[PDB]
């Protein structure tokens, strides 16, 4: 009926803010900054007992020092992500110096809205939890199709990202430590579930400030923060 | 593009009070015939600017479609004096554009000298300007003047006298033997006649019919020419 | 649906851009006949503007107007229609004109001039993106037999030979008048018959329009063997042939 | 009935309505009037639409271009597609000039630019130009040389055009007398008054800040110059004055 | 921005070239007869007004030596499948130095058209070339319609009535005929068709003289053959 | 650069009988050869034979592209091919690398149909590097030892003549003419097509 | 037959210390054998803390200094910080291998100090090697002076030995080498501008060498 | 190859010889004497007459206005005042940027001749590469005016008449083709005037 | 009604409906507010913050010394047009060791405007750009989704822009000749009277630039002195 690149009346793109309603659904997820480091976590939407679930992975790793958490469209969030690793390595071989997050959330950005001709045919349907350490300190970012980047100290994405972000505000407080971020992270993620809480059933990343690496959580570390969980 | 033909010798520039004096013999060499005896070697680009030449003449002509029209160009998006170009605008396009033909490999066979005024608060001839068809002169500081170089290789700097071609033997010797600041016009006119005297006698590209021009705050003056005294 | 808007077969196998276009260019009525005798031939057209929006004021120079164009020294062409393609139609014509000089080495005729323009609207009616030309024209010229030649095409891309013919309005009913004079014609000096088929050419537009003729709202020209180039005549002498005439 | 959605179709009655639409965006803009005199030619733009806007400098708004410093080239429609049309323009001449080391003839520059906004008018895909062009020029032996082109891409020699909104009383002011033996510098009384006239927008504290002017005559040695204030109010106040009375 | 215009309905049908029939269908009929030591290709104009001259426009032309054409349907697209299956006869004969044969020629012009039903942005042609030609093998005459298919024929009419004209031709005709009897038999058909008056510059006709070159005959043998 | 792979090839006419004949050698570095049956003369047609000298690779590869024209050709004409469409089609062939050639010296031998019962005229022809096209109407000789064969076939030519002296004929001339050449030789192939049938034989050549 | 290539000719001189870094230059351009003009600087400032010197192609030296603070101007608008020195030299690495076929004639020096108050000190040759020293030369002179820088920062060769040296010996050292490379090469120059690099800031000075 | 052109009172005249037309006609009020090589020089003559086709084509207003053997042909302009004949400064130059942007293989010197309301007669001086002079008093190239540079020096007047500089250029070209080697054969000479020109030719 | 699908094709009336929702997007974009006075233009916006976790957006860029710009509407096409300005200035600086002059800048990006707005399968941005500098002269231009650029004294884009013009034309005889801190007062005064809900440190953006003072963002203790300057 219309193209990709039609305005609406009140100025808004249909294209855009359909992609703004596939996000909406998907696999909820959780990021923290502090002093410390970053957080990021995910519900892992389990699928059938047949599954592995090591394959089904939602925290992917730009590079050495920037997670991720997806939303939407999965198959075009893997596409922005090997692009995102891509130019980071490619900044990484012009340049000897780690790249600063914001400098790959608005590569990221700058690809999302290739569709407009100003090549790709549509927005990509992608809303992206990123989360890193550079010289300038630790901090985490959201993406969305739109192209505009906002920063933050916490948020969520995915199916039950509202109720996410209102237990985030009551909750999340400044000059926080990262044990405390971690409980924080992980009684928001407990209270916006459909299935009880488990190792198997969540899984966490993070990037100290001190080692300035990506580390995915294991099962025994895991195991670990839940048991020390309150409730 | 493959080797110089027609030939032009030398051209001299120094700056001194009230402007700029740049000077020229009307000849083009066809090796060893000396077939044309006037020919005009110095060009005008706008006002408070112009271009020398010390080569081949068809790459001086193509540049000087090249300036002249980038001068259209300037004049064509105008609205106030201080929008035109200065020569140090033009100098580092001639720089750019014979850097550019060394790495594509086809040069121009030539030694440009750019040079003027590269200020505005002297005269207002710019805000109404007069290409086709057209007091007393006002004294201009030596750091408001400008006076640069282009070599083949595209090196380029900048002093109060510039030289080419032999001249850069003679005359550069003669300068700098001789050459001062803030000299009046009779004195500078009677360097440049030395120098290109000295040319003469010892160039067999020069000869003696001079071509004078002068960028001052009344504008390009380009002089009747003479042959010099001998 | 969207049969017609693009050119496209309708489904009775009529593509209506074609006339479409057609009667566009009768809707500037604008006349103009041609004629050709022995070793001359004649143009005439009306110096006025298209029927647009845009009226002609009273500071608007009316020697600048002219529907009549040319192509080479030996060629000339009167294009009706809409101006501006009026006037890439003429420039596709000087384009094809120069490159046959170019590529062959001896002027273009006519003839092939008319087919290669004729050729050119076949590619705008064969596909879509390309708008018709609403611009109908004569061509006129003397081969290398040193005869002349008069050529006509349409926005149809029909280009055909003709000895008399018209562009515009009332062409059906006009059709009887050249066939009228030239039978009177056929019932002479190299100069006496350019001014028998000039008369002619001024008649039939006369005749056709049913009004006085100003010279000075008209414009005709003529290739001929004494001269052999297109040269468009003065308005006083077309105000003594129209005196003759009277 | 579908006919006026794409520039590409042709009427049933065999006319284009989308250029129809063109000429009354062009109607309704800021209106432009470029007529000729004995020392050279005067021509104006009024820019009544941006009477609202206060906080616009003093005549920054100037719908007045040039080519090679000896044209007036000039417009009444949108000013992006106009400003490409100029650029296209200035190319011309550049090509022209570096083919044969002469200024372009003003009589092909319209012509070329007449096809290249005509050249826009057969493609579904192209947006035709919404800009109504003038240019003009003027020299001792030949005299002045004034044309306008056209949305459709029709060029036509005029010794004085009006387009925009209020032509219509702005050309019934013009054919009140003949300004052919009229001189440049005391026409402006006569273009002030008809620009109060006609234009229902503007009065005296407008006349200043948002009109535009330019001449090319014997004064500027027959070249480009925008007026100096100082010749513009004299007559400013004496039209205004005269308009009191 | 290049898409197909032309598209399968339900039940397919190529509703374009069926348009593209229609107008062969409406437009001046064309006709040609293969005989024992000939072919034949002949076609009615119509009844000109005095202005039109015949020696201009011209249904019959020839593409090589032994080759001729005639069509029923838009000119255009006459003259710019004319000069294409020129250039196509001027190929083969660069490259294997001798007159093209009528099949290839026939084939490659089918696969043209062919390709402007398929391509996108463009319109099918309206029209129905009729080659006819002498080679090694014998005389031929072919058929080209708007879909690019070819049909090999010994005699046919293409145009108004044609059906009629088919069974005409299908009534007075022999596979051993000789050239004048066919000439004759194309004269009766176009003249049973036309329903009216015929003389010159009325009708035009190409022929074939056994291993000789395409001949278009003039006005005054016409006149020779209609007495 | 054509004496690396050194070849020969030759063909001679008759009454109604044609004969082609080449040497079997197939050469590396000039003076070693490595095989005795590289036949130059390759089967095209029912009556149409293609004789290639030159480099071995361009010898192949020209081989493929006319076949492939070839087979192209009676595919779409449905009927078998003449000699002379395959010789102009030969010659363009070699003229579309005119820079940067095939280094090979063809030749074409086959017989011309004239349909009325029908009569086999013969035909012989031969090519330069680029095209270079030649009608002979008798003996035809193309390689490095060309001038050899030049000098056999007119001392041993005798206008018309039956196959049976047109195979002694050619034989005897491709074999004084390889005994004098290094570089080419090592056996040799004989084809006499006639319209009946066609024979191929080879020689006892001082092969060694 | 035209080569594009002519060394114009020239040296710069770099040393370095604890907390600083010594960068001197000529101010001479020249031809084969006769000298264009008596002021051409070659050493450009990138940043607060680096700057970069050459020497061979006048043009090639400019255009590289030119586009290497593009690059450096379009990093800190970007990122919003200014890149360091080892930042720099690999970009300048990478942009001198991109013409590795058509290579500049330009061997480059580059002088600054590190975020920790180190002054470091990249060597380069005309293809884009760069390894990082606590002296280093490039030009006509290298050769003349390299073995004196040897001597005196490495001090092999020797048994008594000492390392006590701060900023005024090494400024005056560098003086000391540059006039003897002017007295003993032709190309080197008449006037030359002493680079400093601190923590407070950069400063520089200018001295007067021979003019022959 | 010699080639002289001179100008003279109210006219421009040209010469050459024959060996190897020289002179060839673009159009009616310009023609061009063409020296070097015959291949490069015949190109551009077919482009740059090309060239003077189209703009000629171009520039055309409107409507209305203005209301031994010495074997010669006369040829009056068809085109009176000079309305669309193009002006051979603009020949000249696009000539001269044809060959510079092709210098690297086209090598002909080329001297231009005609009749401009602008500027009266002219004549223009293509040489090898892209240089272009206007020369008011004379213009040489080829082999055999190299002899001959003194000759006309010595003899050539500010303003001359028709039989003056006729007998000048007839004598110049004489003596170029007595002394140098590679120019001989009928000597051609084109007058080219403010209302036509006259071409006629010697055989001596 | 149904002229408004595609940005090629004129109304009945004569209008771009496409060229017209962009703009409408602009004008519901955030606020933003520009004054000149002698030899300073000094340039405020509202940056956005959708919840008290998120941090405020980025409102006011920087794209050579002595030139900034502000932005509303689309932030992506302001994204691009920002690489391109940048390219533009920086390249010029590059080839010719010279400033580059603003206005040609300009017009090089609502040309930019212009070739989108004007070929089908393209969109013009949803952005306008609030330009200012110092090219020898205070300046304050203005850019459309349509190709057209105007130059201000003064200025504001989107929110509720209609109280910023009422005191913007109030008090525009008092710009001139002041001195800078009174024109950053006032240019508060402005951006408060758009907010209608309270301004702090955090949530507006404030730069300076003019002569002799390169374009640097004012830090938080001099903007919170301001601040508590303009409460008081």
């Amino acid at each position: 009926d219309r193209g990709v690149n039609t305005f609406s009346p009140e100025g808004r793109l249909f294209q855009v803010e359909y992609a703004l309603g596939a996000i909406k659904l998907g696999s909820t997820a959780v990021g923290i900054c502090v002093n410390d480091g970053v957080i990021l976590a995910s519900e892992r939407r389990i699928s059938s007992t047949l599954i592995e679930k090591d394959s089904v992975e939602k925290l992917l790793s730009i590079d050495d020092h920037i997670g991720c958490a997806m939303s939407g469209l999965m198959a075009d969030a893997r596409t922005l992500i090997d692009y995102a690793r891509v130019e980071c390595n490619h900044y990484k071989f012009i340049y000897n110096e780690n790249i600063n997050i914001k400098s790959c959330v608005e590569l990221i950005s700058e690809l999302a809205l290739d569709f407009s001709n100003l090549i790709m045919s549509r927005p990509f349907g992608v809303a992206l939890l990123i989360g890193g350490v550079d010289k300038n300190g630790p901090c985490l970012w959201y993406t969305e199709p739109s192209g505009t980047n906002t920063r933050f100290s916490a948020a969520s994405i995915g199916s039950a990202q509202e109720g996410a972000e209102l237990l985030l505000q009551e909750n999340y407080k400044k000059d926080m430590t990262f044990e405390q971020a971690e409980i924080l992270a992980l009684t928001v993620l407990r209270q916006v579930m459909e299935d009880k809480l488990s190792t198997s059933n969540v899984e966490i990343c993070a990037i100290k400030k001190s080692d300035q690496t990506f580390y995915k959580y294991n099962t025994d570390d895991i195991s670990r923060i839940i048991d020390v969980l309150p409730s | 593009t493959l080797g110089p033909v027609v030939t032009g010798t030398s051209v001299i520039a120094i700056k001194y009070k009230h402007g700029i004096m740049i000077a020229a013999d009307r000849k083009a060499s066809y090796g060893s015939y000396a077939k044309f005896q006037n020919v005009e070697r110095i060009f005008k680009i706008n006002n408070k600017t112009v271009m020398g030449f010390s080569g081949e003449l068809a790459d001086a002509q193509y540049l000087h479609e090249l300036l002249t029209r980038k001068n259209i160009n300037n004049l064509s998006e105008k609205k106030r004096k201080e929008d035109m170009y200065t020569p140090q605008h033009y100098h580092s396009y001639v720089s750019r554009v014979f850097y550019v033909r060394k790495n594509r490999i086809d040069p121009l066979f030539n030694n440009i000298i750019i040079a003027g005024i590269n200020s505005q608060k002297y005269d207002n001839n710019d805000d109404n300007v007069l290409l086709y068809t057209n007091e007393e002169y006002k004294e201009i500081h030596k750091d408001d003047l400008y006076i640069g170089f282009v070599d083949m290789h595209g090196t380029n700097f900048c002093d109060d006298y510039i030289t080419t071609g032999y001249a850069r033997y003679f005359a550069l010797t003669l300068l700098r033997d001789h050459y001062k600041d803030n000299m009046t016009e009779e004195e500078a006119r009677i360097l440049i006649n030395e120098c290109l005297r000295i040319l003469y006698f010892r160039d067999a590209t020069s000869s003696n019919f001079i071509q004078i021009v002068k960028v001052t705050s009344k504008g390009v003056e380009y002089e009747e020419p003479y042959i010099l005294p001998c | 649906m969207y049969d017609r808007h693009l050119t496209i077969f309708s489904p009775d196998g009529n593509l209506y851009q074609i006339e479409y276009a057609i009667k566009a260019v009768k809707n500037t009525n604008i006349t103009s006949v041609g004629v050709k005798g022995e070793n001359c031939a004649v143009i005439i057209s009306q110096k006025k503007m298209a029927t647009q929006y845009i009226s002609q004021d009273k500071l608007l120079d009316y020697n600048n107007i002219t529907n009549i164009y040319n192509i080479t020294d030996e060629i000339g062409c009167s294009m009706v229609g809409m101006p501006g393609d009026c006037l890439s139609m003429v420039y596709k014509a000087r384009s094809e004109a120069s490159e046959f000089l170019y590529s062959n080495g001896y002027n273009v005729n006519a003839e092939t001039l008319c087919r290669n323009i004729c050729d050119k609207i076949q590619v705008y009616t064969q596909h879509a993106y390309m708008r018709l030309h609403a611009c109908s024209g004569m061509i006129i010229g003397i081969d290398e037999n040193n005869k002349p030649e008069l050529f006509k095409f349409d926005p149809s891309g029909f280009c055909a030979g003709y000895r008399a013919c018209v562009i515009g309005n009332k062409e059906q009913e006009s059709i009887s008048v050249l066939e009228r004079l030239l039978e009177k014609r056929k019932k002479e000096t190299i100069d006496e018959d350019i001014r028998n088929t000039t008369i002619l050419a001024i008649e039939a537009l006369q005749t056709i329009l049913a009004f006085d003729l100003k010279a000075s709202e008209i414009e005709v020209a003529i290739v001929s063997t004494k001269n052999r180039n297109f040269t468009q005549i003065s308005e006083k002498e077309i105000d003594n042939y129209l005196t003759y005439i009277a | 009935a579908g006919y006026d959605l794409s520039v590409s179709t042709f009427s049933p009655d065999g006319r284009l309505y989308q250029v129809e639409y063109i000429y009354k965006s062009i109607n309704n803009n800021n209106t432009a009037l470029c007529l000729e005199c004995k020392d050279g030619i005067i021509c104006c733009c009024i820019n009544s639409n941006m009477d609202k806007n206060k906080m616009i400098k003093k005549n920054s708004y100037n719908r007045i271009y040039h080519v090679n410093n000896n044209i007036i080239i000039t417009y009444s429609g949108f000013d992006g597609d106009a400003r490409n049309i100029i650029d296209r323009a200035r190319s011309e001449a550049n090509t022209y000039y570096y083919n044969f080391h002469t200024n372009i003839p003003l009589h092909i520059l319209v012509n070329r630019i007449s096809l290249y906004i005509h050249a826009y008018t057969l493609y579904w895909h192209m947006r035709p130009f919404a800009a109504s062009i003038i240019i003009s020029s003027f020299n001792e032996k030949d005299k002045g040389d004034i044309y306008c082109i056209e949305p459709n891409g029709a060029c036509y020699k005029y010794s004085g055009i009006v387009i925009g909104k209020n032509k219509e009383m702005f050309k019934t002011e013009i054919e009140k007398k003949d300004y052919k033996d009229i001189n440049v510098r005391d026409a402006i009384e006569d273009i002030y008054k008809f620009i109060l006239t006609s234009d229902d927008h503007m009065n005296k504290n407008n006349l200043q800040n948002l009109v535009n002017f330019s001449w090319i005559c014997k004064e500027s040695s027959y070249e480009f110059q925008n007026i100096h204030e100082e010749i513009l109010t004299p007559a400013l106040n004496k039209a205004v004055e005269y308009i009191e009375k | 921005y290049s898409f197909s215009l032309t598209t399968f309905s339900p039940t397919g049908k190529l509703v374009q070239i069926e348009y593209a029939l229609n107008r062969v269908s409406s437009s001046s009929p064309a006709l040609g007869i293969r005989a024992k030591n000939g072919v034949i290709i002949a076609t009615e104009k119509k009844s000109p007004n005095e202005l039109i001259e015949e020696n201009s426009i011209f249904k019959i032309q020839q593409i090589s030596e032994h080759i001729g054409i005639v069509y029923a349907g838009m000119p255009g697209d006459f003259r710019v499948l004319l000069k294409r299956a020129r250039k196509e006869a001027i190929r083969y004969s660069l490259q294997y130095g001798s007159e093209i044969l009528v099949k290839e020629l026939v084939k490659i012009i089918a696969s043209i058209v062919q390709e402007f039903t398929q391509t996108g942005g463009v319109r099918p042609f309206g029209l129905s070339l009729l080659i006819c030609g002498v080679d090694v093998y014998g005389y031929h005459l072919y058929q080209i319609d708007p879909s690019g298919c070819y049909f090999n024929w010994m005699a046919t009419c293409v145009g108004k009535d044609y059906q009629n004209n088919m069974s005409f031709l299908e009534k007075r005709y022999n596979k051993d005929i000789e050239i004048e009897d066919a000439i004759h038999t194309a004269i009766l058909t176009l003249k049973e068709s036309y329903e009216g008056v015929l003389n010159e510059k009325n009708i035009e006709i190409g022929v074939a003289y056994d291993n000789k070159p395409f001949k278009i005959l003039t006005q005054n043998e016409i006149k020779d053959y209609l007495i | 650069i054509y004496n690396y792979n050194g070849g020969c090839v030759l063909g001679m006419s008759g009454s109604n009988c044609v004969a082609i004949a080449c040497d079997l050698r197939l050469g590396a570095n000039t003076f070693t050869t490595v095989s005795t049956k590289f036949s130059k003369i390759f089967k095209m047609n029912n009556n149409v034979y293609v004789g290639l000298s030159g480099l071995a690779t361009d010898i192949q590869t020209l081989y493929e592209i006319l076949r492939y024209r070839v087979n192209l050709y009676e595919v779409r004409q449905d009927a078998e091919m003449d000699v002379e469409c395959f010789a102009n089609m030969l010659s363009s062939i070699l003229y579309s690398n005119r820079f940067s050639p095939y280094f090979v010296n063809p030749i074409v031998v086959g017989f011309k149909l004239k349909h009325y019962k029908v009569n086999y005229e013969p035909y012989l022809t031969a090519y330069d590097l680029i095209g270079a096209k030649c009608e002979t109407r008798d003996f035809v000789v193309n390689g490095v030892t060309s001038e050899q064969l030049f000098g056999m076939c007119e001392s041993l030519y005798v206008k018309d003549q039956d196959e049976n002296g047109l195979f002694e004929t050619i034989s005897q001339c491709l074999l004084s003419a390889l005994d004098r050449d290094c570089i080419s030789g090592w056996g040799a192939e004989v084809l006499v097509l006639t319209p009946e049938k066609i024979i191929k034989k080879k020689l006892k050549a001082r092969m060694d | 037959r035209w080569y594009p290539y002519i060394d114009n000719g020239g040296t710069v001189i770099g040393l370095t210390g604890k907390d600083y870094v010594i960068l001197a230059a000529d101010t001479r351009l020249s031809l084969s054998y006769s000298i264009y003009t008596r002021f051409c600087p070659k050493i450009s400032k990138l940043t607060d803390k680096c700057i970069i010197g050459s020497s061979g192609m006048q043009s090639d030296i400019k255009t590289l200094h030119s586009l290497l603070q593009k690059k450096i101007q379009l990093f800190v608008l970007e990122h919003s910080h200014y890149p360091d020195i080892h930042v720099i030299a690999r970009l300048l690495c990478v942009i001198l291998y991109s013409r590795r076929f058509f290579p500049y004639y330009a061997f480059n020096i580059l002088a600054g100090v590190d975020e920790n108050n180190k002054g470091v000190l990249y060597n380069y040759d005309s293809v884009g090697s760069y390894c990082e020293a606590t002296h280093s030369c490039v030009g006509s002179g290298s050769q003349l002076i390299l073995p004196i820088l040897d001597n005196r920062v490495e001090q092999k060769n020797q048994l008594i030995k000492n390392t006590n040296f701060n900023l005024g010996d090494d400024i005056n050292f560098v003086k000391d080498a540059i006039t003897s490379a002017t007295e003993r090469d032709i190309y080197t120059g008449d006037k030359t501008l002493i680079y400093v690099i601190d923590k407070m800031g950069i400063n520089v000075n200018t001295l007067d060498l021979k003019q022959d | 190859t010699t080639i002289i052109g001179i100008i003279y009172d109210n006219g421009v005249m040209l010469a050459c010889d024959s060996r190897t037309r020289k002179i060839n006609r673009i159009n009616e009020n310009l023609y061009v004497c063409r020296s070097g090589a015959s291949a490069h020089s015949q190109k551009i003559i077919e482009i740059i007459k090309h060239y003077c086709v189209s703009m000629k084509n171009e520039n055309r207003k409107k409507g209305r206005f203005h209301e031994n053997l010495v074997t010669k042909n006369k040829y009056f302009y068809e085109d009176k005042f000079n309305d669309y004949n193009p002006l051979v400064e603009n020949v000249a130059h696009i000539t001269k940027k044809i060959i510079y942007t092709n210098n690297n293989f086209l090598s002909c010197a080329l001297i231009f001749g005609g009749y401009d309301k602008i500027k009266k007669q002219q004549l223009y001086a293509v040489n090898l590469n892209g240089s272009i002079i206007e020369k008011h008093d004379f213009a040489v190239s080829g082999s055999g005016s190299i002899y001959i540079q003194s000759y006309l020096q010595d003899k050539y007047k500010k303003f001359m008449t028709k039989k003056e500089c006729f007998n000048l250029i007839l004598n110049c070209v004489k003596y170029a083709m007595h002394n140098d080697n590679s120019s001989g054969g009928l000597i051609r000479i084109v007058n080219i005037t403010k209302s036509f020109v006259e071409e006629f030719t010697v055989v001596n | 009604n149904l002229y408004d699908t595609d940005n090629i094709i004129y109304s009945p009336e004569g209008r771009l409906y496409q060229v017209e929702y962009a703009s409408e997007a602009i004008k519901q974009g955030t606020c933003a507010v520009a004054i000149k006075s002698k030899d300073y233009v000094v340039v405020s916006g509202l940056k956005k913050c959708i919840s008290k976790l998120s941090f405020p957006q980025e409102k006011i860029f920087k794209i050579d010394d002595y030139i900034g710009i502000s932005m509303s509407g689309i932030t992506s096409d302001a994204k691009v047009l920002t690489k391109f300005m940048q390219n533009e200035c920086l390249s010029h600086k590059f080839l010719y060791n010279e400033n580059i002059n603003i206005e040609s800048l300009v017009r090089s990006v609502a040309d930019k405007y212009q070739k989108n707005t004007q070929k089908s399968s393209k969109r013009a941005f949803g952005v306008g750009l609030m330009i200012a500098a110092y090219h020898n002269e205070p300046c304050i231009f203005e850019t459309r989704p349509n190709g057209s650029y105007f130059e201000y004294d003064a200025l504001s884009f989107g929110a509720r822009s209609h109280a910023s013009k009422t005191y913007l034309e109030k008090n525009l005889h008092l710009f001139e000749e002041c001195s800078l801190e009174e024109l950053i007062l006032h240019c508060l005064k402005a951006l408060k009277c758009s907010l209608s809900s309270e301004l702090t440190i955090s949530n507006t953006a404030l730069a300076v630039v003019g002569k002799n003072h390169p374009w640097q963002e004012i830090s938080s203790l001099q903007l919170e002195e301001y601040l508590s300057k303009v409460k008081m």
